């Protein structure tokens, strides 16, 4: 009995306030949010459907909200934190770049750029417990180069044959060995191509056992 | 060129007339002690006389 | 902004009518609705309150039960359920639209209303002048009084000034006792003590010339004062 | 001398059991991060079991500590409806709990939209709801003449079909059902972990921890209920239908009756202590 | 070739002026004691991890930022939400409170800083101008004035903006790296920024250039803010230390960092007086360290995640802080 008219209807205005924050909450709780990081990422942007970008697909019943972080040419150091708790990271390559150097005065190669900021992104403390879902885009053209041109000259330690198979399976086994901590996190790797579904239904399966796996390592089950 | 732009702000080297940190140091503490009774976390003003409380 | 009445008409004693205000220009949901009837040649008297969400609803003593309120956020339309009109209640009802927050400015925006020709603790403002004859460039000055200090502990005096021109709306022109309402000159200026308040203006024009209103809003059984009619 | 040993032990064991389930249910209400639906449901599991040690344990310590009851048969009944209402909710709340990780484990798409503490709230209700219903007979009817006939004796109700009711009611469908829930469980985290050469072995030996972990879990989540319970509920099954021959020793009685009392202190260890949100929270408050 | 002789002619001439040290001047002045800081009102509300906030000239209102979408006004002493904006943008990481009131600014990841008009005659906040046109995201935006905003953001560039023109009127671009914090000088004639290359630029407002350079931290500033006085500003780091910088002396007079304190510092505030430096620290406390002396004469607890903005009233009566715990809470 303390508080004036005007205080009470302040009161009610604030708890009005309270209540719809949280139903905002609440709606914003129930999506998936993936980190797009990157070689072909238009492209698979598409096939999936200056500063952030947000897309937003639905699947299967599921509402996938994905943020792409390209053109922030800031350090990453700063803002890369802003996405704790992305159920999963979409890191996409091309396959194909492996005879580029990216200019500047061949002073780096477009695999060797893109294995150091897998590395980077993998063993960053903010997502010690975040699934990576791997893409190698551009299968095609890497196997028109492969044809003349060997992927030797990107991995000088390679001898091995240079058929599709074998040079696509060492690149992604090179991928993957950039995981230094392989136990907590799953990496999952797909050689996308550019046609049908067969990128949003990955991503999909990719999360649903992400989660899956999630929910009985918390029963301590898994 | 970059030179030019440099040197344009550094010109402000000797434009303004300074005082002597002593001096400055000492307006401090005189500004401190004019207004130490106006400064309630400084002089803990009377419940009283508190709205907080 | 804008709110429209309607509703309006001859109603014999005993009979139900519904009156509805429509809102345009802004948010419905957001604002609350006030009520303020007028008898003709006659005060104000504040006859029901609604709050966003429906969740506070108030009624005055003369008129509770037999009138109800209701909002429609959706429509934008706000409903005043009558039942029983009785003589008394023939008066032409103002909607209003306040907003509380700190800072804000209730009682902000008065539509046009809806003339309706029908057939105990309460702080009572007075007014110590019916009409006090002034000519335009002299400075006038209003002093209204209340039977309880309304300035609450928090440090607010919760008195509303307002004024109505000739066949016009009722207009803020302050709110606090010393803040001047949004759209209005600078020559009006409001000052007064716990219980004693005046209204002050600086330099009389000729939009000056109306009746002045003042309110209470520290307990919700607003009453109205019988107004100041400033004539030229 | 005997009494004052029975009087110490039982004394630890309410005392260390009202200790346990307050922390938890102090810890689930002092610290944010602990509320989930799975968390609500534990903590709810905590409550049910403070209320066991608070107020049916000290009832029945009398019991034992003096052999006799001193209370009268308004205190018995009151005594013998609260034991069976907590025990029967502490039982279904253990299901709950099996029921909600087997839906949130085979489900992830239910519990990403429409899992909501609604479901926590919905699932403590019916397991009060549950021990309510086989609470209700003892006192609302039944209790004949033979029952509690002895002046110094507060039996639980023994007629046949209220027996064979409660029993099933309270424990078999209760083991059953979180028995399928568990090896869907199983089943399900098998697949999981199933689905150069040397990192391969590596997985192959990360795939083997996780099947002895997941191993290791169920069989404590089991093995602790059915060591408590089982004992006591087999028994109370027999006896009814065994009145003519059974000699029914008074050691085994009291020493099933505790095992399945000390069910509430192993229950939150199990649930809460053994859980790393929990742990952790602990860690930070003391 | 490339100016290799103006480096240490600078040098020598700001090492020349070191006479005495702050630390021997405040030899006679008391301590300030312990502060027996406790919370007063606990705002709360926000579901996900803020970022900035700011207080209102009347030292009532205040503006607090959150990932989660939505900017929310309090009411400190009745702890109400007056004013509740749906950011479009879902990363804000930067707010400010427009010294009358009627506007309110928030940028983040996204390159704009949305000015808010809370005065409006249809009574909800709709955005009044979009400050588009950085090329990174904005770090920090602070009001000169009602209708003059500057912005700092991580393209390394500070702007001026005429929230009327919608155009960058001035742009301050002598950072060789991304900039963080933004503060502003009492008269507002002049303002200071950080950056992630371990410096502070003195900025003339109207003129647009650099007066003065400091670069004591080691690592990248992350928060700044002026002294009451107006002659000098502290800076904060990720060196876990804290550092006063004078205007006309052009040199750093003194560190505050102690050995048990190894992360990094995300909040720096004055009290009225400017004896109390309000420093925010990335271990969950905030430490309250004497100006003058450079002791801890105080800490603040109670925070269960990264403190992330605190900021004191201009009465002086109260300090706010901000947390990714997503409780604010206000100490007197
Ligand atoms: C025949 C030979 C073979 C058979 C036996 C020998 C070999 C096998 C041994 C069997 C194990 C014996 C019991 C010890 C269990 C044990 O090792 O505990 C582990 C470490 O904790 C501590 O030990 C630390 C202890 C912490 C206790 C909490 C502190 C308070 C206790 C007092 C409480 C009462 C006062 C309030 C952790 O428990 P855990 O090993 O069982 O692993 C899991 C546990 O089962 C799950 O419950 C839990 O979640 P849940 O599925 O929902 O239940 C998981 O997170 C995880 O903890
Ligand atoms: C155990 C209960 C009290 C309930 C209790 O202990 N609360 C729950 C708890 O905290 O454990 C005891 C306490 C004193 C007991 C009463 C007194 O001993 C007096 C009396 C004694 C007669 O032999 C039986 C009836 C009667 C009237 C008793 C009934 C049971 C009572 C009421
Ligand atoms: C899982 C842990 C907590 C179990 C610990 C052992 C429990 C079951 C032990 C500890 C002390 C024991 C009691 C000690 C005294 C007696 C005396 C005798 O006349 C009947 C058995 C009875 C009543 C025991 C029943 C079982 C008991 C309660
Ligand atoms: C603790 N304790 C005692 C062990 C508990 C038990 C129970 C529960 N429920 C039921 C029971 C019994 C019968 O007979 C029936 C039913």
């Amino acid at each position: 009995c303390t508080l004036s008219a005007e205080d009470k209807a302040a009161v009610e205005r604030s708890k009005m306030i309270d209540r719809n924050l949280r139903e905002d909450g609440e709606k914003a709780a129930r999506e998936v949010k993936l980190l797009l990081l990157g070689s072909g990422k238009n492209t698979i942007v598409k096939q999936m459907k200056t500063g952030i970008v947000e897309t937003h697909f639905t699947f299967k019943d599921l509402h996938f909200k994905m943020f792409d972080v390209g053109a922030q040419r800031s350090e990453r150091k700063k803002w890369i934190h802003c996405f704790e708790g992305v159920t999963a990271i979409i890191f996409c390559v091309a396959l194909s770049d492996y005879d580029l150097v990216l200019a500047d005065e061949a002073e780096m190669n477009r695999m060797h750029a893109s294995m150091k900021l897998f590395d980077s992104i993998c063993n960053n403390k903010w997502f010690t417990d975040t699934s990576i879902i791997l893409f190698l885009n551009k299968k095609d053209l890497f196997e028109e180069k492969i044809k003349k041109s060997p992927l030797t000259i990107c991995y000088p330690e390679y001898a091995g044959s240079n058929t599709y198979e074998e040079a696509a399976a060492y690149i992604q086994c090179q991928f993957e060995d950039l995981n230094k901590r392989k136990d907590t996190k799953e990496i999952y790797t797909h050689f996308t191509c550019s046609t049908d579904t067969k990128n949003v239904q990955f991503v999909f399966d990719a999360v649903t056992d992400v989660i899956i796996k999630n929910n009985l390592k918390d029963c301590g089950l898994f | 060129a970059q030179a030019r732009k440099l040197v344009e702000q550094l010109k402000m080297e000797a434009n303004i007339d300074r005082i002597k940190v002593s001096k400055a140091a000492a307006d401090l503490m005189a500004y401190c002690e004019a207004h130490a009774k106006e400064d309630p976390l400084l002089t803990p003003v009377p419940a009283s006389e508190n709205p907080f409380r | 902004v804008q709110l429209v009445e309607s509703g309006g008409g001859l109603v014999q004693p005993g009979g139900s009518r519904k009156l509805s205000c429509s809102a345009s220009g802004f948010a419905f949901s957001s604002f609350g609705m006030h009520w303020v009837r007028q008898a003709p040649e006659k005060g104000l008297e504040w006859v029901a309150y609604i709050s966003s969400g429906s969740g506070t609803i108030y009624y005055a003593d003369t008129v509770k039960g037999r009138f109800t309120i209701s909002r429609d956020d959706p429509k934008n339309t706000l409903f005043l359920q009558m039942t029983s009109l009785r003589s008394e209640d023939t008066a032409m009802y103002y909607c209003v639209r306040s907003i509380y927050y700190y800072g804000s400015s209730p009682f902000d925006f008065w539509g046009q209303g809806t003339t309706l020709t029908v057939s105990s603790a309460d702080i009572v403002m007075t007014q110590a002048t019916s009409s006090v004859p002034v000519t335009p460039g002299e400075s006038v000055s209003i002093s209204c009084r209340s039977s309880k200090s309304l300035l609450h502990s928090n440090g607010n005096t919760y008195l509303y000034w307002f004024l109505q021109r000739p066949g016009q709306s009722p207009q803020l022109l302050i709110y606090r006792m010393s803040n001047l309402a949004s759209g209005v000159p600078d020559r009006f200026s409001g000052s007064g003590s716990g219980t004693a308040f005046t209204l002050t203006i600086s330099r009389l024009e000729a939009e000056d010339v109306g009746v002045y209103y003042c309110m209470q809003h520290l307990e919700y059984p607003l009453t109205f004062g019988a107004g100041t009619k400033l004539e030229l | 001398s005997y009494q004052v040993i029975t009087s110490l032990l039982l004394g630890t064991l309410i005392f260390c059991a009202v200790l346990g389930n307050a922390c938890v249910v102090a810890a689930i209400a002092l610290e944010r991060s602990l509320q989930n639906v799975a968390n609500y449901l534990i903590g709810s599991l905590a409550v049910t079991d403070l209320m066991v040690s608070v107020l049916v344990l000290p009832m029945a310590a009398l019991y034992q500590v003096l052999n006799k009851w001193t209370l009268g048969q308004v205190t018995c009944d009151l005594f013998i409806a609260l034991d069976v209402l907590c025990c029967t909710s502490s039982i279904w709340h253990l299901c709950a709990i099996a029921l909600d990780r087997y839906w949130a484990i085979t489900d992830p798409i239910d519990y990403v939209n429409k899992r909501t503490p609604r479901r926590a709230a919905a699932l403590i209700s019916l397991t009060w709801l549950i021990g309510f219903l086989i609470s209700i007979p003892p006192m609302l009817g039944w209790r004949t003449p033979e029952d509690r006939s002895d002046p110094d004796a507060c039996t639980i109700s023994k007629d046949h079909g209220y027996t064979i009711y409660s029993t099933f009611g309270a424990f078999y469908i209760p083991l059953l059902l979180m028995l399928v829930l568990y090896g869907r469980i199983f089943r399900a985290a098998r697949f999981r972990i199933r689905k150069n050469e040397r990192n391969a072995e590596a997985k192959r030996k990360m795939a083997l921890a996780r099947e002895r972990k997941t191993v290791k879990t169920l069989g404590i989540i089991m093995g602790t209920f059915i060591l408590c319970w089982l004992p006591f509920f087999i028994v109370a099954l027999v006896l009814p239908f065994c009145e003519s021959s059974c000699h029914m020793p008074t050691l085994l009685g009291a020493i099933i009756n505790w095992l399945g009392y000390s069910n509430s202190l192993l229950n939150p260890v199990i649930y809460a202590y053994f859980n790393k949100d929990f742990q952790n929270a602990f860690k930070k408050i003391i | 070739q490339e100016a290799e002789q103006l480096k240490n002619q600078i040098r020598d001439a700001r090492k020349a002026c070191a006479d005495a040290t702050l630390s021997q001047i405040t030899n006679n002045i008391d301590p300030v004691g312990r502060i027996q800081m406790r919370t007063r009102r606990t705002l709360r509300g926000h579901l996900a991890k803020i970022y900035a906030m700011h207080w209102g000239t009347d030292s009532r209102l205040l503006v607090s930022a959150s990932q989660d979408g939505k900017l929310i006004i309090w009411d400190s002493y009745t702890t109400n939400k007056v004013h509740a904006i749906p950011l479009r943008s879902s990363w804000v990481m930067t707010c400010a409170y427009a010294p009358s009131g009627n506007y309110v600014a928030c940028g983040g990841l996204d390159n704009i800083c949305s000015i808010y008009n809370l005065k409006t005659r249809e009574g909800n906040v709709r955005v009044s101008r979009e400050l588009a046109g950085h090329t990174g995201y904005l770090s920090c935006c602070r009001f000169l004035d009602d209708n003059q905003i500057v912005t700092s953001s991580g393209d390394t560039t500070c702007a001026l903006w005429d929230i009327e023109t919608g155009q960058q009127t001035t742009t301050f671009t002598g950072h060789t790296g991304d900039v963080m914090s933004l503060s502003l000088a009492p008269d507002t004639r002049l303002f200071v920024s950080g950056a992630c290359d371990a410096s502070a630029k003195l900025w003339d407002v109207r003129e647009g250039m650099c007066r003065q350079t400091f670069t004591g931290h080691e690592s990248d500033i992350n928060a700044i803010c002026f002294f009451p006085n107006g002659n000098a500003f502290a800076t904060g780091s990720d060196d876990a230390t804290c550092r006063l910088f004078d205007l006309r002396a052009d040199q750093e007079l003194m560190t505050y960092s102690h050995d048990n304190i190894i992360c990094g510092i995300t909040s720096v505030s004055f009290s009225k007086s400017g004896r109390l430096l309000l420093a925010g620290y990335d271990d969950f406390n905030c430490n309250v360290w004497d100006a003058l002396k450079a002791d801890r004469a105080g800490v603040l607890a109670g925070h269960d995640n990264r403190v992330s903005c605190l900021g004191v009233t201009d009465d002086g009566m109260a300090v706010a802080t901000g947390s990714w715990d997503s409780f604010l809470k206000i100490w007197n």
